[PDB]
């Protein structure tokens, strides 16, 4: 019987569909769910990357969820197509960088909340703040030698309720930008073999996400 | 019948319960709106947009259906507890009034109909009260009003 | 049901999602917005000087309260705009400043329908309320409704419900060069007001 | 207590003459006006045509809900102009009227923020609703607040809250003489409103 | 869920209409009601007026509710129009008739079923009737100098059930008379000083009235 | 102690002054108290007066609550000035109306609520209003020979709440009148012997009053 429904009619839409005869499908052979939010985006992706091409240069980019940001500076792969599957999000999020080429190069990165006066996002230049003004914030010292990678979360701050993805013209330019990570490099004196990073996002146990939205027609995911 | 009753008093209150009966096939389709205007029947009704009337209190009927007829009940509203019957006296009067505000009746969505049935379908309106209280007699006969 | 009402033959179900949901953290800690926070409020009136040229029994400021509660630039215009009817107490606030080298005196009343004839001398049988140098700078008169009515009208009222008068009580009088004014202030407010008969007409 | 406050060393009682009269026969029988009665109502939005010429996916009608809500026209006018802030919700009515020999449909998706890129095939996962000229002509959808901040602000809002659209489900079609149009229209009122931060500066 | 019906259906007919919120509208402030019909009609209403232009002329008119009848001969005003509303009527009458003009004038007047011989209705005309045949139907002897006005209960004496208003042709002619009353004069002697009548109709207490009818169409209401 | 007070305080204001030392003033030696309005104005007062000058004229007064209207058109004496003490009214009055001078005088007189088509006031004119109109109105048909006066209670019909004698312009000419009432005379053949009207006004057992006001400055108490 439950093979006719009338699909303009809400209530009989939560109808359980039945068709032919069926049996039970038994069980999922392996213990974990790929389903779950938390397992699937529990997995790192790709966020972005760069280069110095000269010593005692400190470059700064933010982490925006908006849409209309194109790779290469944007979300690119998976991220792009996570975050608009739904309007709203709040919550930290767990960062991993990972350092390669050169060596003994001291770096200290620090994380800048959204409006505070910070250098000009996608910009390679030297430091225009106070030495002073950087330690405040808080702020990482790490050497590439011993190390060269560091797992480091995200805090959440920020004067709005939530961040969204989906957002047009005057809202998108304010709203849609989680904060800003930014990496100074120093002692990088030989301008030769080529020091690289690249970062990697993830999300939390402590993330939310709210209101599915709809996924993204295909020319809107793109790759670097 | 209503009117030949209240001809002969000064004064009533009441509501006044306008019956709309429309006379379609099934097959045409289409809405009203009847948006009462609370006031005095001098007042100036026809300046009147559609998006402006939606907040007076209006009621949206569908034409099609096997309920033909609205029944839709005026409340009372006046600042007097008493309206009069002025038609005796000749002329106007600053602050002595009959109705109690007009009634105005749109077109909310056009008339769709095929081609071998009529396009413009005919409405009745009825006429009746309840509640009504009066006084004052007297002999008057009140002539059509007429547009 | 409360107004506007629909008459369906094929209507349907509503599709809800989600539901109101407190606050944990409020935005704003100010009570929401109502009517009684709106309407209620206190609101200035006229605003004039008080001299010594004033004669006894000479009429300082005459106003009509209703009259000019009824302004673009209250925000209880915002409720009144849309109604055809109202009726509704008032409250009344006059506040001056005098300083205690002055002296002198004033009568605030508050006279239903217009003064018409009757005697000056007599306005102390009307609500009312003395100013004074010596005591008081302030005035509380508060008066119910009164009218030939049930309600009043807006658009194109019969004749003014409440028109406040005041009086110069005694002649005012100072000193060789103490200052020879001062500021004279009204509030108004309305109170348990209630509104009917809605209305587009008003635009 | 409301808000207007008076700080005062002199004050004094004020002077009552009778009492609020409750009336033993009444001027008008309908609710007494208050913010339920008013902001709550159903308001008209956008009315327009669909007509046989708009392909698939076409778009009918674009809207932008709190935009619209806001203007001089409808009595809900008189609340928010006063009022910097507010938070709510929504409900739409959208209602037209086909004749049975017409065939068709219709898709209205309520939408937080933009529309943006997402695919228009999944509009279905937004609260929606389907119109049919087999089935129904009316739709009712209720959402609640969403939004990045806490509450919206009229003057100069952010990005528009929620903006509703329509488009085209399957392409009209007639025979021969059968009428080409139908008449659409949209109602929507607020919910549960709540109100903040008077202001006159709306002036 | 009131504002809907379907009056074609008599059924449905009699259901109690809602449209809006309402309140009860308190009470009617005065005591009395006026829609009672034994109140309104209750007042007197005005029926006929005749003149005497000569000494010892009597006077005759019937009491016809007809509608086909036209004023002056007839029922003028608010009678025409309340006989006409309901198909039926029995029970007696309060007469109330008033003297102008002249004095010392006596005169006498009595009452007359219908279709017994009588005089000839809407004639004035010197008496036919023997001294005899009046007095036994009954009869009041009034002088003008004292009183100058009559308060009289004319009787129900009929052949029919119960008398009609609307009626047409065989049938109007007899059923439609309720009664004949008559006045007649003496010592008038001097032509001058215009001795005048008028006569008012009011309803009793034991009146019925049966079967509502439809009102009368305006062009049928006149005055005299 | 009671000696001294503010009286720019209200509340001590209903203090009960002592000066000096007193003693009970005993008791009022007649009955009845003359201080209780119902029995001041149970007395009844003049309110005006108007004369005919031919035969069939018909005469119209309003009875008009105004302080506007100065005699011999209005409220003359007391009333002028009981009217205006107190700012409302409501409740029926009790009219006696008397008459003098010629004899044999039929006349009926009838009472009209405000607004309803009626004659010009204060104007003596033939009656332009159909007969059928008046009785239906209610009237009373008097003789001069017989009584020469009549005591009847007019009512209280009106569409307002309650009625004002302080008003101004658009509101004094509709608020501010109770009703009118008129007289018409008949058999007034011969034009000599004078006939003349007088009327009482009364207040009744029923009436109300509100608010009071602030008694009129001598300028506006007149005479006729």
């Amino acid at each position: 019987v439950g093979a006719i429904t009338t699909i303009e009619d809400p209530v009989l839409a939560k109808k359980v569909p039945e068709t032919f005869p069926e049996l039970k499908p038994g069980e999922s052979r392996h213990t974990s769910d790929h389903m779950s939010i938390y397992k699937f985006m529990g997995r790192s992706h790709f966020l972005c990357t760069f280069t110095f091409n000269s010593n005692n240069k400190e470059y700064t980019f933010p982490i925006t969820l908006s849409s209309t940001s194109n790779p290469p500076h944007g979300l690119p792969s998976t991220l792009r197509w996570f975050f608009n599957l739904f309007q709203l999000y709040r919550g930290p999020l767990d960062l991993t960088i990972i350092i390669t080429g050169a060596t003994d190069v001291d770096g200290m990165a620090w994380f800048t909340p959204v409006g505070l006066a910070v250098d000009t996002p996608w910009v390679e230049k030297e430091s225009a703040l106070q030495i002073d003004y950087k330690t405040a914030l808080g702020a990482v010292r790490f050497n590439t030698r011993r190390t060269g990678n560091i797992q480091i979360r995200l805090p959440w701050y920020s004067y709005l309720y939530a961040v969204s993805g989906a957002l047009d013209g005057l809202g998108d330019k304010t709203d849609s930008t989680f904060g800003l990570v930014s990496i100074q490099i120093a002692n990088y004196n030989h301008s030769d073999e080529y020091l690289s990073f690249s970062c990697y996002l993830s999300v939390t146990e402590q993330s939310e996400f709210y209101f599915p939205r709809a996924p993204l027609n295909s020319n809107a995911m793109l790759s670097t | 019948a209503l009117a030949s009753i209240c001809q002969m008093f000064c004064f009533w209150r009441g509501d006044l319960v306008f019956d709309f009966q429309v006379f379609p096939t099934k097959y045409h389709s289409g809405r009203l709106l009847f948006c009462f205007v609370p006031g005095n029947e001098l007042i100036d009704v026809t300046g009147i947009t559609l998006k402006q009337a939606t907040t007076a209190p209006c009621a949206v009927m569908d034409i099609a259906g096997v309920q033909s007829t609205l029944r839709f009940r005026v409340p009372w509203i006046s600042d007097t507890p008493y309206r009069v019957n002025r038609y005796t006296k000749e002329a106007h009067q600053k602050g002595e009034y009959t109705a109690i505000g007009k009634l105005i009746v749109y077109c909310y969505n056009r008339l769709t109909s095929p081609s071998n049935v009529a396009h413009h379908v005919r409405v009745n309106v009825y006429l009746s009260a309840i509640n009504l209280e009066c006084f004052a007699p007297l002999y008057h006969a009140m002539d059509v009003t007429t547009q | 049901a409360s107004y506007f009402t629909s008459v369906d033959q094929s209507s349907v179900h509503t599709a809800e999602v989600g539901s109101h949901q407190i606050e944990p953290l409020k935005t704003s800690v100010d009570k929401p917005g109502s009517k009684k926070t709106q309407g209620e409020k206190f609101f200035l009136i006229h605003s004039a000087r008080w001299l010594t040229t004033h004669a006894l029994f000479h009429e300082v400021a005459k106003l009509d309260v209703v009259k000019l509660l009824y302004n673009e630039q209250f925000a209880v215009q915002g409720l009144l705009r849309y109604h055809t009817y109202a009726r509704f107490g008032i409250e009344i606030q006059v506040q001056i400043n005098p300083t205690p080298f002055q002296q002198g005196g004033l009568i605030c009343a508050m006279v239903p329908g217009d003064q018409s004839y009757g005697s000056i001398a007599s306005l102390t049988v009307y609500p009312h309320g003395l100013l004074n140098c010596n005591i008081n700078n302030v005035v509380r008169i508060k008066v119910p409704f009164i009218y030939t009515r049930g309600a009043y009208h807006f658009k194109d009222p019969q004749y003014p419900v409440w028109e406040l008068t005041i009086r110069v009580w005694s002649e005012l009088n100072i000193g060789t060069g103490t200052s020879a004014y001062t500021s004279l202030n009204v509030l108004a407010r309305f109170t348990d007001l209630e509104l009917h008969g809605l209305t587009p007409l008003s635009t």
